[PDB]
RNA sequence: AAAACAGUGAAAUUGUGUGUGGACCCGAAUGGAUCGGGCCCGUCUUGAAACACGGACCAAGGAGUGCACAUACACU
């Protein structure tokens, strides 16, 4: 629903306001923040959070993020980057669809699936996987590797 | 500290923090826009903004 | 259209509830004859198996 | 669909138009409301106490000992303020609890996609005399709903402004204004909020025209473009069928605004007129037809009766009589 | 002002009669007089009340609530309706077999004169109908 | 003979209509449908009519949707199939058998590949005029243990765990699973 | 520090008059003597009528709120 009442409402009238009457509330009866760690709260890390006490990996001082984004489509989504009306075009038509993944802001071609229309198809991008070749030379059709 | 979450990290520790409002928006845009026409007599037949090349 | 088939329903189910009801009377008729002779058949035979261990 | 006709300044009708396909559309008085909501609290103005009120004072604990509460009390000779209890919520002149602060969220959003929606419903339920009547403008003396005035309307004074709308019928509905003027009831009578008027018809134009500074003097006549036509004019209070003049522009207007069904519309990017879950709130009575009535059992209409135990009506249901017999 | 309703009146006698006059006074409201005489739940943790101790008074609870005909029925057998305008009145017109109507306090003389008149007509019993308007 | 007797009763009350639940929607079209479908439970023992009654009734996370391609396959060869939810479209599909699907919503998108491709949507409504004895219907559902918040639930310190840590993460920061099994 | 209208004028508390009782509450009654049941509330506590603590009386004020960040549920 989009509006309901408070709980805080419904305890006018109640002593303790649902803390109880023997453990009350105090103001920190455990410690602040996430502190106790090894310690008192020793069996919360155990079971929720194990590999949090340690030190891992290589360091680099400065890094890029914008040298090192980017992002990656399935063969089988190939035909999915046009437009259902282009797409209708393509597979009864006796013409080559040349598509070009820069233009989406993909970059990497991985081996997901058979694609859509086993009919010839130009594919460009900056690299591909080994079963992704095989399947696209599968149907005839070929990888331009680019910048 | 009970149950599962996320652990905290909430940065509110320092008491010398200053907070910033925005009730000025609308108004401050009004302004912006009166200087812009005010300026645009001033100089009746030309552009307001230069050409800029492309990179 | 819809409007008019609602009256069809609620004549069609009156017809019904008077004849399943005149069925009814008529087998609780029935039963009331069968269970007069029945009693009358198992309070003899009763008088029937005591003799039997009396013999 | 349907034609509707132009009126005329003398009251002559003659050219006809067809009707746009917005109104067409079902109505969703949820939607209407939640965002009613929402969109009203964009207008606030923030408020706060001041940033240390009540904590002024030198004040300090006497501590236990004394015969006294350990609430902090003021230091001062000579006044009979000296020993008062100084800063707590519980004391006279002390600070309030958790004090109102200016960091509050005064807005609310609201989706785009429902709002382009609710005001497209809105705009629906202008024309369907149920809702209009609903909210409490009397249209008894109108011949038809909606009302379309032509452009070449030439007025330029009030006194020839209130004539053409006499002769569209609007009178009683006028005069149901005027005679509401009351003092609010209320503090808000001290803070700028004094009068309180009934909400009469709106008028909608696209085009500039005199005929806008003719009508704006009489009592309870509101006007917006169609262009950024509002929830809260379209719906006050959050519930909807204002009544509304049309300029004959604006009509035709409202076709390139919300476009067609099932068709994307040029001047609002991204939004297209939908469907419900059920065309209509009738559908109950499907239950009724042919291909349902196949479908079903007969039923059993024979009920048992409740248990009874009393001695004398049980016996009546169980008649006992004993036996001699021993086996 | 001795009315009742036609459908009840061999009955309205036994109806009356049967109503209970308990009141449910808050706990100790005799003792200091700070404590007003509305209810309010006790809820100590040695409260005799509370524990429900012979002796002690009796709570309030579902077990006491009347049956769903009988209820809201003043002792005349009508329920009742509230009206302020003329055009209120106009309401009870197929109801006027249950229902009765009651003229709000702070209609002034001269308007009430007006409502009276219409309640003549139209057959409505108001239950108030000295009222302010006996001099 | 008895057991038997009782347990054939257990299972059919484990299928009827509940009748004290209704939807939560303030929608009126909404309880317009679900009005229909009350009326026909309480005059049929039909399995198939009972299960749509009952699912009307469940949250909006309850109704999890379904991809084209998904109903395609839970189809089991049967010409009508019908879903208490949304259709939403499969980019990685583009012809299908012909098919007519009777459900709540459907997508922009998904509309226009199932026309394309020949076969109908129509409002669950209808349903007794597209079928005659429910016979030909198949009925599927989602799985809302699917969601991607899924992955988080239980203790990430269990031995066999394969439940995910909620973490901050970066290019070197986040902590790992370290007690599943590979 | 206090202190608004020469408005309205509650409760605690006092005098006079008229009635009813001898601390008072609940149940049931008489023309009339009364009959039966009930220890002082709030609070910590295994356990309070306590020889445990707070409370002379009345009015007015008087205590789970706002923001940021992840989260599960309901609704769009």
């Amino acid at each position: 629903m989009f509006n309901k009442k408070s709980k805080s409402r419904k305890l006018r009238g109640h002593v303790s306001h649902g803390y109880g009457r023997v453990g009350k509330h105090r103001k920190h009866p455990a410690g602040r923040g996430k502190s106790g760690g090894l310690k008192h709260l020793r069996s919360l890390f155990q079971r929720y959070h194990p590999d949090h006490f340690r030190k891992l990996g290589i360091v680099m001082f400065h890094r890029n993020k914008n040298a090192d984004f980017t992002r990656t489509v399935n063969v089988s989504n190939l035909w999915g980057l046009m437009k259902l009306e282009e797409q209708m075009k393509f597979k009864s038509s006796a013409e080559v669809p040349v598509v070009d993944c820069r233009n989406y802001g993909y970059l990497k071609v991985l081996g997901g699936g058979d694609l859509s229309v086993k009919k010839p198809i130009v594919v460009i991008a900056r690299q591909f996987t080994k079963d992704a070749e095989e399947k696209i030379n599968a149907v005839g059709g070929k990888c331009v590797v680019a910048a | 500290m009970r149950g599962n979450q996320m652990l905290p990290n909430n940065h509110f520790n320092k008491g010398s923090m200053k907070f910033k409002n925005w009730f000025n928006q609308p108004m401050r845009a009004l302004k912006r826009k009166e200087v812009r026409e005010q300026k645009s007599k001033i100089c009746y037949p030309n552009p307001l903004k230069k050409l800029r090349p492309v990179v | 259209d819809l409007i008019a088939k609602k009256e069809q329903y609620n004549l069609r189910m009156e017809e019904l509830q008077k004849k399943q009801q005149e069925q009814h009377l008529k087998r609780v008729e029935e039963n009331k004859k069968y269970a007069e002779k029945r009693t009358v058949e198992l309070l003899e035979t009763y008088k029937k198996i005591a003799l039997e261990q009396q013999l | 669909s349907r034609q509707v006709n132009i009126i005329e300044q003398d009251g002559t009708s003659s050219r006809t138009t067809s009707v746009p396909a917005v109104f067409n559309l079902n109505v969703r008085q949820d939607l209407i409301s939640f965002t009613h909501k929402n969109v009203a609290m964009n207008s606030r103005q923030p408020y706060a106490v001041k940033p240390g009120a009540g904590m002024r004072h030198s004040a300090k604990s006497w501590g236990t000992g004394r015969a006294m509460a350990r609430v902090p009390r003021v230091r001062a000779g000579g006044t009979r303020r000296a020993g008062q209890g100084a800063n707590a919520n519980f004391c006279r002149g002390g600070r309030m609890f958790a004090p109102t602060n200016v960091n509050r969220r005064w807005n609310r959003k609201t989706l785009l996609s429902i709002r382009r929606y609710a005001s497209a419903m809105a705009v629906a339920a202008t024309s369907i005399p149920a809702y209009v009547e609903g909210r409490g403008h009397r249209i008894e003396q109108i011949e038809n709903i909606p009302l379309v005035l032509s452009n070449k309307i030439d007025t330029e004074k009030t006194k020839e402004g209130i004539k053409i709308l006499y002769n569209l019928g609007l009178k009683e509905e006028l005069d149901k204004v005027e005679e509401s003027k009351n003092i609010r009831a209320g503090k808000g009578k001290w803070r700028n909020r004094r009068y309180v008027l009934k909400k009469g018809p709106l008028f909608v134009y696209t085009s500039e025209t005199s005929f806008t500074k003719a009508i704006r003097n009489i009592p309870g006549v509101d006007t917006e473009r169609v262009e950024n036509l509002s929830i809260l004019d379209l719906a006050p209070g959050g519930q909807a069928g204002r009544l509304i003049i049309w300029m004959e522009d604006a009509f035709e207007k409202l076709t390139e605004i919300y476009g067609e069904m099932n068709e994307e519309s040029k001047f609002k990017k991204g939004y297209t007129m939908g469907m419900d879950v059920a065309e209509n709130i009738d559908v109950e009575n499907i239950f009724y037809s042919d291909e349902v009535q196949e479908f079903i059992d007969i039923p059993n209409f024979i009920k048992k009766d409740k248990m009874v135990m009393e001695k004398n009506k049980l016996a009546e249901i169980q008649q006992y009589v004993e036996i001699e017999e021993r086996i | 002002m001795d009315i009742v309703n036609p459908s009840l009146s061999k009955v309205i006698d036994i109806i009356n009669k049967g109503k209970s006059k308990k009141q449910f006074k808050r706990f100790q409201s005799w003792r200091v007089k700070r404590v007003s005489e509305s209810w309010r739940k006790p809820r100590g943790i040695d409260n005799r009340m509370r524990r429900k101790f012979g002796g002690a008074p009796d709570m309030p609870g579902i077990g006491y609530k009347k049956p769903n005909a009988i209820r809201f029925l003043l002792p005349n057998g009508y329920r009742k309706i509230m009206v302020a305008c003329v055009k209120d009145l106009e309401a009870l017109i197929s109801l006027n077999s249950f229902y009765c109507a009651e003229i709000r306090h702070a209609v002034g003389s001269k308007k009430r004169i007006e409502i009276l008149e219409r309640a003549e007509e139209l057959g409505i019993l108001v239950i108030n109908k000295e009222g302010k308007l006996v001099k | 003979m008895l057991k038997q007797k009782m347990f054939e009763h257990y299972k059919k009350k484990a299928i009827l209509f509940d009748e004290s639940r209704v939807p939560r929607t303030k929608n009126v079209f909404y309880q317009s449908l679900f009005s229909l479908y009350k009326k026909v439970c309480e005059n049929t023992e039909n399995e198939i009519v009972h299960k749509i009654t009952k699912r009307l009734t469940m949250s909006r996370t309850e109704r999890h949707p379904l991809k084209l391609s998904n109903i395609i396959e839970q189809a089991n060869g049967k010409e009508i199939v019908v879903f208490v939810g949304k259709v939403l479209d499969d980019d990685k599909i583009l012809e299908i058998p012909k098919i007519t699907i009777v459900a709540l919503k459907i997508s922009k998108q998904a509309k226009e590949k199932l026309t394309l491709n020949g076969g109908e949507f129509y409002t669950l409504d209808k349903l007794f005029y597209i079928s005659k004895d429910l016979k030909d219907v198949a009925l599927v559902k989602g799985d809302k243990n699917n969601r991607k918040c899924t992955r988080y639930f239980g203790a990430s310190g269990d031995k066999g765990s394969e439940t995910y840590p909620r973490t901050r993460k970066g290019a070197r920061r986040g902590e790992r699973r370290i007690k599943n099994k590979k």
